[PDB]
């Protein structure tokens, strides 16, 4: 309404404002944030680690790396092959393969990581296997 | 001397709904308490490990929820598949087996269950490790296992058995002979199919059927909305927003008001985490019950009364649901009983004859031996009974002729 | 304090119904319709359950009935003589009484305030100071309530687990003949009978 | 080659005691913290949903 | 697996052959009859 100047959500956070000069209504989206998880094979095996940015798109992470915007000051080199989008978040330190295996170090949403020898060892990501297939020879 | 014995039976399928897991959350203690405030963070540092303890408690809960899901559903060593020919002795399992035409590959009942059950300041929600599709695959494997291999599925390799013979075993396991099933196989299959259709309609029609899972979703949504809502409180401060405190007050007064807001916000987080730990314990207990039910009701035939539904347990089928599991328990219910006159033993030539497997009954003129859970009179013979003692010690012994087959042959 | 929804008489009525079904039907009532059976035959099948033939019961029916009646009399004397037998239920009552006594005593605490009584704070201090002392007392009392509720939630979880065990035992040992070792007493299970008790 | 077999038996009756329910309580948060005090209740309102 | 001869001691009889959907034709060996005819 011409009267109202800003808006709030059901939990009383601010989600819209009226520009004081143009009277245009703008939505306010919180700036991207999330947890950071580090997948480590163990320091008695390898010093390579993978980093999961939880709850974000790999596009916003790439943009946040291009501009000096992302708060953590360390960077994981991106090779293209080591950037994989999961439902949990963006994993930028492991290669994704189409070979399923038993879950080792879980990531989430069906995706697990493990340290394996390359087709020379590296961290890989895969969709976890649930079990072997066995069609039962049922008959009358 | 009066005993009631069923002359008919009902195949009943009941629904048991159990929570297995709950929403996994994570909290950025600094962003929540001191969001985008350097001064607040510097005062927050004086509370030590408080954040670490809260983060650790929630991490432990998050891990526990995936453990609970794995324990309930990841009970199969192999992923079993049904045959392409869906003819299980005349029993129709189309409402419980995955429907290949649906991208989610859920059964009609699972699809119904999924359809009925319905970023904040420093708060996140973590996904489960096992996706809905993976849970559906475990449920499908469990159904294929039980349907095609019965009880052999859960205690070694799966061994195929014709479904009517699996049912014959299950009937024998409750004191009903195999011929009852085979003679009434069409009736039993029709009652099963009817019961499944009734369940589908019952769950569709009753909006409260899944309340046990909806309550978990609603309670966690309320906990998160309450925790966020607390950020607007003042706890005695001049304002709930830290930038107003720094703008209006001199540094040491701002520090006093900030400590006041910090205390209120950290108390809100401790309350949230404590409630989550209590709920996590409740969910774990539920998940442990669901895993026990899975092992004893689906991978076997439990003899525990009312554990796997009302009536004598025959079999059960899992179905997945959001944050939980739904079990369809198939039981045998006695019906249409008649009252017969009985006796503990038959007196023949001075010997006391007792049933080997059954109860002696009379229709008012003749004595027969019947199985206790289904009226089916048999001739009382020396093969069906055993002798112990004379016609004196047993109280209420009745005089009747016991037939001996060999003695009739001696006449031949 | 709120009363229970079911009265002691209603609980007694449920216990009586369960007992009448067990005595006159056996487990046929737990599984569906109640089918009458002579009690000695119900026992004969319970003997087959443990793995003893029917003729043992019938030849020793008088001995078995006498031992049963004696054992029940011994239970009545045991409960009468030993006051600690029911301590598990008394302890629940005692802990909740303690929790409420603790909760009310905390109202007298100052928590560092000038006085524990709000009316004294309001009568002795000008509002800008009274609000500080009152807020201190609010924090103390609110923390006391949070502590009470947390302890009640933990106790509630313990009671729920106990109630679930009691329901399982009634379903498996009253409405049936359990084969679980030591689930329902030492020895081979024959039968069980419920009795109502306060809060249990 | 030695087995012991019972020749007699005892029918024994034992007891098991289990809690089922506990005393139900209810607390008026405002009267407990701020009983019959308007100033306290008004301050209590600033703590939110507790 | 421990195959045994199908006999009248190892089985029981209920109903005729026209009810069971999967019933097959196979000789059941009676012990007493074999001695009596011999
Ligand atoms: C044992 O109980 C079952 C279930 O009650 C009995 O089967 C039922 O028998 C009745 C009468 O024959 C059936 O009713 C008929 O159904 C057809 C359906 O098209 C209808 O057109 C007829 O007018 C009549 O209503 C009933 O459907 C049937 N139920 C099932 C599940 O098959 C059975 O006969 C009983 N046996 C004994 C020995 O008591
Ligand atoms: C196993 O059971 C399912 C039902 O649980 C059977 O499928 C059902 O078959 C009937 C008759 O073929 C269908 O009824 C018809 O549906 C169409 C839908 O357009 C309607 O136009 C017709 O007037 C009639 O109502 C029913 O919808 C169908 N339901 C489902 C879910 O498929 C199935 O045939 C059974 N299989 C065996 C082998 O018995
Ligand atoms: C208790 O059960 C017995 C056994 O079923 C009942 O006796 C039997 O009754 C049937 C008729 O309902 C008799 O069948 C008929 O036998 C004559 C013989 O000539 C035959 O011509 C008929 O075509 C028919 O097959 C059967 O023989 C008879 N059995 C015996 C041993 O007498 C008895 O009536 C029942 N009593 C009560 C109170 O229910
Ligand atoms: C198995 O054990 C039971 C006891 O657990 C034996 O029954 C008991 O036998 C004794 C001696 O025969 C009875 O004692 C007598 O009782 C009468 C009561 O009037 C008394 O006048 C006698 O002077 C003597 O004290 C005892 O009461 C009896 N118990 C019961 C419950 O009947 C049974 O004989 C044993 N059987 C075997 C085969 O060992
Ligand atoms: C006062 O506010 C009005 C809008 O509420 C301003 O009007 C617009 O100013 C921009 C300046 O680039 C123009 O492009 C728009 O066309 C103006 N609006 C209209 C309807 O013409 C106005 O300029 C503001 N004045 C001051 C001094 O700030
Ligand atoms: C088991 O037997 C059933 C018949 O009772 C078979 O199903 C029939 O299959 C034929 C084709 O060969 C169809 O024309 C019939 O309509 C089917 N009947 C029913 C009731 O579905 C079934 O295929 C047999 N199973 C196997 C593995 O051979
Ligand atoms: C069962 O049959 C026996 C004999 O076959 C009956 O025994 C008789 O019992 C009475 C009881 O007073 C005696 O007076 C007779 O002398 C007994 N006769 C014989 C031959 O022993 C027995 O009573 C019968 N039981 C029933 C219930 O009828
Ligand atoms: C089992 O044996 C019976 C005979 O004892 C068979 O029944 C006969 O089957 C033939 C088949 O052409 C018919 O012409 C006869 O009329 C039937 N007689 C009777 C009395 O039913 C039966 O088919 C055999 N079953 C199998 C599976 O071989
Ligand atoms: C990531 O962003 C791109 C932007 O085009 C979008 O198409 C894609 O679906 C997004 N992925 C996720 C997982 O949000």
């Amino acid at each position: 309404l011409p009267f109202q100047q800003f808006g709030r959500d059901i939990v009383d956070t601010t989600d819209a404002v009226r520009d004081p000069q143009t009277l245009e209504i703008l939505d306010i989206t919180p700036c991207s944030f999330g947890g950071v998880s580090v997948i480590t094979p163990g320091t008695n095996t390898s010093n390579q680690v993978a980093v999961l940015y939880q709850g974000v798109n790999c596009t916003e992470v790439s943009v946040a790396i291009h501009a000096d915007q992302l708060t953590p000051t360390w960077r994981v080199y991106s090779t293209g092959s080591n950037v994989f989008q999961t439902r949990a978040g963006c994993l930028i330190g492991a290669e994704y393969v189409n070979n399923s295996y038993e879950c080792d170090i879980p990531i989430g949403a069906g995706i697990c990581a493990s340290y394996q020898t390359q087709t020379s060892q590296s961290i890989i990501a895969y969709t976890m296997s649930l079990g072997a297939e066995n069609s039962v020879a049922y008959s009358n | 001397n009066s005993i009631a014995i069923p002359t008919n039976f009902t195949i009943s399928v009941t629904t048991e709904i159990l929570p297995v897991s709950m929403t996994k959350t994570s909290v950025d203690c600094t962003m929540y308490i001191c969001g985008d405030s350097t001064e607040c963070s510097n005062l927050l540092l004086q509370y030590g490990s408080f954040c670490t303890q809260l983060k650790r408690a929630l991490t432990g809960i998050a891990v526990e929820q995936d453990k609970n899901t794995q324990e309930v559903f990841a009970q199969v060593k192999q992923i079993y598949k049904t045959p392409p020919i869906k003819y299980f002795g005349g029993f129709n399992f189309s409402q419980i087996l995955p429907d290949p035409s649906k991208p989610s590959k859920r059964s009609p009942i699972e699809d119904l269950l999924f359809n009925k059950v319905t970023k904040f300041n420093g708060l996140t929600v973590l996904p489960p490790l096992l996706t809905d599709e993976m849970i559906a695959q475990y449920t499908s494997a469990l159904l294929a296992g039980t349907i095609t291999s019965g009880w052999t599925f859960g205690a070694g390799p799966a061994l195929q058995i014709p479904f009517p013979m699996q049912m014959a075993y299950r009937f024998n396991g409750i004191g009903v002979t195999q011929n009852v099933l085979y003679e009434n196989q069409k009736l039993i299959a029709n009652q099963f199919n009817s019961a499944i259709g009734k369940i589908q309609d019952s769950l569709f029609s009753t909006p409260s059927a899944l309340g046990k899972l909806q309550d978990v979703v609603n309670h966690n949504a309320q906990a998160l909305n309450t925790l966020v809502k607390q950020l607007s409180s003042k706890f005695g401060a001049i304002s709930s927003v830290l930038n107003d405190i720094l703008s209006r007050l001199d540094p040491p007064e701002a520090e006093v008001q900030i400590d006041r807001l910090i205390t209120g916000r950290l108390q809100s987080l401790q309350t949230y985490v404590t409630q989550q730990l209590i709920r996590a314990a409740e969910i774990r207990a539920s998940a442990n019950l669901a895993a026990t039910k899975m092992s004893e009701c689906v991978l076997g035939q439990s003899k525990r009364v009312d554990f796997c539904g009302k009536g004598y347990h025959l079999m059960s089928f899992p179905q997945s649901a959001p944050h939980g599991v739904v079990f369809l328990h198939v039981t045998y219910v006695p019906a249409q009983e008649k009252n017969f006159t009985t006796a503990p033993a038959i007196c023949h030539d001075g010997k006391a004859h007792f049933p080997r497997e059954g109860v002696f009954v009379s229709n008012g003129t003749h004595w027969f031996l019947t199985q206790r859970n289904f009226y089916e009179p048999q001739i009382i013979t020396t093969d069906n009974t055993f002798v112990s003692g004379n016609c004196d010690v047993v109280i209420g012994i009745v005089n009747n002729t016991v037939y001996d087959p060999l003695q009739l042959e001696l006449d031949s």
